[PDB]
């Protein structure tokens, strides 16, 4: 119960109004940034001005960027007194099963790790303030990861946009719109130095032996249709085959020995694709509905079993 | 064959480009090296590093030692080249047995609009050990190493041999090969004797303008005519593919064309075999970047003087010596200049340089030596030993015994090889002294000999019998009247485990960085000798001396 739940307890203060306090009785499934894993803290430490730095309450943008620089945990029961919650990292509950609730307006599947996200939708941004006490608390959204990749690329593309629409998204054909934000130029700069460290660390030697492939694969979009939807109307390399003519190089440095795309492959998954997990967060969070359904709505709490 | 792979990687940073070069693959034989003064055994106890420079005609520096690649094998060397073995498989292809050695491409000095400049000399060298006795020096003309001509006509019948050798061995594995292979001899004989590879070395025949011999063909095959009125390759690059289980690049060259010129060594008469692949980058090789090598300054120097009937281009007439040097403003060096550190336009005369040198170390001797000595002294010792009552015999052979060694030692240094002497004690002192006016190579000298004055170094000499040199390594000693004595930091000599002049037997000859020059006899007496005052060097001498036997210091 110290490995098998961790019962860090946010106390409740004195003064609350009880329209106020009635309200915190719909704050079941959340996610609450734990800044350590005290086992006494305050709501000062877990609401947003806890979050807020020197005079400068960041962007939804920045606000991923002290997330993961805190640990978060989902509230299990509101008493009167008190708010408990087990952090995901230590340990789930006795079973190990915990309840989250989509705020999302994206329903879930069985299976699919779940990601939280900030309230960056628009008709979303629904933050219960307490009146009694002047406190605001910003609920993440959970998300399915084909979406939250997404959402975190629209925002990075976006303030990049602005240093020299796109805010409009889809998925399983609901339209959807995320709200359009001015972003902070400080927040972006890790963000774009995060990109190109991960990209100029992700080019080999050897690539330059898959280069060459590229208008092998227009003689072959020709023909397969699979391969005619890859790439995409609106591809890079669809353009990059009628300016670019590439070659290989005849010999290798040591080319007895090594492998070159077999170190261009490691290098490339050790950077480009493990890229997603250093923008965002890591989706430590899957659903696994025991008897309910394979498909869960929005507003409907969902069984949490931990993803490694 | 993976040396001259690793190479061109080398140069294909072009070096600079500023100063334009090219790079030529050589194959060494074995009994060329044997002829150079190399052991074959050391080698073989897979690469092996190689220091080589460029030296200039006439007069100038040379280039700085630079490390290449070699790989030697004990083996047929074309042979390694023209049929790969598989390593499963053996019986693949049979060829011919030959001789073989190391592989390394050399750098050719280029200019704009390249042409190489004959007599010009590229160098190797080999390290069988830190000692300089471990560390040889070969050297090669332009003229030597780049032949006029390539051929690539040869080794075009070869293949087919592939094409009937694949063909040929699948059909014994039968239902053993695998099914690509089976497939690939299905195509390749529809595109349809061991291997020798002497064939090519012998073959008359190379490549060609064969513009005009089209033409010659069309009226030729019309008189006649009017009288009357997937390639197969990437079969075989799928034949090793299946056979093999990797594309070793080391063999999709051998399965292409390759150009094998053979060539003779200037030096030891020997044979040495240029190669080109025909992907290759380097000289000879169907992908190479423009400008190329060109006959230009060779050409006309050899009919400047044998239209004129003359050995020399100095007993040419000015008139067409300066004909010449119109069109080409580099042999002002070999022509122009009054007194070249070099003989201009010969071959042995690098050597004359070193000869000279020889003579130049002796006298400095000699001459130091009848000074010290001339009017008879009293040496006494400065060293330190204790007698017995019977030994005061011996001492009194060594008085009558003294005066034949002085001779027997100028005359064996007079005797020795103008090569192996610069690895004697001797020789390293001087290379010291004038690079003290650097490390000098093989690192003889030990870290502390550029301390004090005291550091010495030292060779030793049979007293009786043949007078010979003892000490393959120079000793290094320091000393402090009399004081005592004691070795430096570090197969055996038992030559070491002795001081200078502490036993019978031994002629202990030493010098310093200052070159003030010891000689101790047996018994501890020695005198000193300064024999830096009747040294005398040209310092344009003296630092084109050191740039070849020293190394800039780390």
């Amino acid at each position: 119960m110290i490995t098998d739940c961790f019962e860090a307890d946010i106390a409740i203060p004195s003064g609350i109004s009880r329209p106020d306090a009635a309200a915190l009785q719909r704050c079941e499934g959340r996610v609450v940034f734990l800044p350590t894993i005290r086992r006494q803290l305050a709501l000062a430490d877990v609401a947003h001005e806890s979050f807020v730095s020197g005079g400068v309450s960041p962007d939804t943008l920045g606000l991923l960027l002290a997330y993961r620089r805190r640990f978060p945990a989902v509230i299990t029961r509101v008493l009167p007194t008190r708010i408990v919650a087990c952090p995901v990292d230590l340990g789930l509950t006795h079973a190990g099963t915990v309840n989250l609730r989509n705020t999302s307006p994206v329903d879930l599947c069985n299976g699919d790790p779940v990601s939280l996200v900030p309230p960056v939708f628009e008709g979303q941004a629904t933050d219960v303030r307490l009146e009694s006490l002047d406190l605001t608390l910003r609920f993440p959204v959970p998300l399915p990861t084909p979406l939250a990749r997404e959402i975190v690329a629209r925002l990075v593309a976006r303030g990049i946009r602005d240093l020299n629409d796109l805010n409009v998204l889809y998925y399983n054909g609901a339209r959807l719109s995320l709200v359009a934000d001015v972003q902070q130029l400080a927040s972006v700069n890790t963000e774009l130095r995060s990109l190109v460290l991960n990209m100029v660390y992700s080019i080999t030697e050897g690539t330059t032996l898959i280069l060459t492939l590229i208008p092998r694969l227009l003689a072959l979009s020709a023909q397969d249709g699979y391969v005619n939807a890859l790439l995409q109307m609106q591809s890079v390399t669809r353009e990059a085959a009628q300016l670019i003519h590439p070659e290989a190089p005849m010999l290798m440095q040591d080319g007895e020995r090594r492998l070159p795309l077999y170190e261009a492959l490691v290098a490339w998954l050790a950077h480009a694709g493990q890229l997603g997990d250093i923008l965002a967060l890591a989706p430590a969070v899957r659903v696994c509905t025991f008897d309910g359904a394979a498909v869960v709505q929005s507003g409907d709490m969902a069984p949490v079993i931990r993803y490694p | 064959m993976n040396a001259h792979f690793a190479n061109e990687v080398q140069y294909d940073l072009t070096r600079d480009p500023s100063s334009p070069a090219s790079l030529i693959h050589v194959i060494i034989s074995s009994e060329c090296l044997a002829a150079a003064g190399v052991p074959l055994s050391a080698l073989v106890r897979a690469n092996f590093r190689v220091e080589t420079q460029t030296r200039a005609h006439a007069t100038g520096d040379c280039t700085p030692w630079r490390s290449a690649f070699a790989a030697y094998v004990p083996a047929d060397a074309v042979g390694a080249i023209l049929a790969p073995v598989i390593p499963a498989h053996p019986d693949l292809l049979p060829r011919v047995p030959s001789a073989g050695g190391l592989f390394v491409s050399l750098p050719v000095a280029c200019d704009a609009q390249g042409v190489y400049d004959p007599y010009t000399v590229a160098a190797l060298r080999l390290a069988w050990g830190p000692w300089a006795t471990c560390a040889r020096v070969l050297l090669f003309s332009y003229d030597e190493l780049v032949p006029p001509n390539t051929r690539y006509a040869a080794d075009g019948a070869r293949l087919m041999r592939l094409c009937r050798h694949f063909c040929r061995y699948v059909a014994r594995l039968g239902a053993a090969a695998p099914a690509a292979a089976t497939e690939a001899a299905a195509h390749l004989s529809l595109g349809m004797p061991p291997i020798s590879p002497e064939e090519q070395l012998t073959a008359p025949g190379g490549d060609t303008a064969t513009a005009e011999d089209v033409s010659i063909t069309q009226e030729n095959e019309e008189i006649l005519a009017l009288v009357q009125r997937r390639s197969l390759v990437e079969w075989l690059d799928r034949g090793w593919e299946a056979l093999a289980g990797g594309d070793r690049p080391d063999w999709l060259w051998s399965r292409r064309s390759i150009s094998v010129v053979l060539r003779h060594h200037y030096g030891t008469k020997q044979r040495f075999v240029v190669v080109s692949y025909e992907n290759s980058v380097a000289w000879g090789g169907r992908r190479a970047r423009p400008p190329r090598l060109s006959s230009e300054l060779a050409t006309a120097l050899t009919e400047a003087c044998a239209a004129e009937r003359v050995v020399r281009p100095h007993q040419l007439s000015p008139a067409a010596q300066t004909a010449l040097l119109r069109r080409f403003p580099a042999l002002e060096g070999p022509l122009r200049h009054p007194r070249p550190v070099l003989q201009p336009f010969d071959i042995a005369a690098e050597v004359a340089f070193v000869a000279r040198i020889q003579i130049a170390c002796l006298r400095a001797l000699g001459h130091s030596i009848r000074a010290a000595l001339q009017g008879g002294p009293r040496i006494f010792q400065r060293l330190r030993y204790d007698f017995g009552p019977h030994q005061s015999e011996w001492l009194g052979e060594v008085t009558r015994r003294f005066p034949v060694l002085l001779e027997n030692l100028m005359r064996a240094l007079e005797g020795t090889a103008p090569d192996a002497f610069f690895h004697t004690a001797y020789a390293l002192a001087v290379l010291a002294h004038l690079g003290g006016q650097l490390v000098p190579l093989s690192d003889d000298i030990p870290a502390r000999f550029a301390d004090s004055d005291a550091h010495y170094a030292f060779d030793y000499y049979s007293t009786s019998g043949d007078t010979l040199r003892l000490t393959n390594r120079p000793i290094a000693v320091v000393i402090d009247e009399q004081s005592k004595c004691r070795f430096m930091e570090g197969p055996h000599r038992v030559c070491e485990q002795y001081l200078p002049g502490e036993s019978y037997a031994y002629l202990c000859l030493g010098f310093n960085r200052r070159l003030c020059g010891l000689v101790v006899f047996p018994g501890g007496f020695a005198f000193t000798i300064n024999t830096a005052a009747y040294l005398s060097l040209a310092d344009p001498v003296a630092r084109a001396v050191g740039l070849r036997f020293c190394r800039g210091a780390a």
